[PDB]
C-alpha cells in the first residue's frame, strides 16, 4: 500500500484512524487517503 | 475535527 514513510498510521478502538506524524509531531484524527 | 482530543503523539504506538 502507498503510504509517505512519515505517517505513523495506528487506530483506535473506537473505530477511529488517528495519525502520528514523526516530523512535525502531530495527532490528527482526519485521514487524508480516506478520501 | 469536531472530534474528541486524539491520543498524544507517542512515537511508536502499539494498541
Amino acid at each position: 500500500g502507498p503510504l509517505p514513510p512519515g505517517w505513523e498510521v495506528r487506530s483506535t478502538v473506537s473505530g477511529r484512524i488517528y495519525f502520528v506524524d514523526h516530523n512535525n509531531r502531530t495527532t490528527q484524527f482526519t485521514d487524508p487517503r480516506l478520501h | 475535527e469536531l472530534e474528541s482530543p486524539p491520543p498524544p503523539y507517542s512515537r511508536y504506538p502499539m494498541d
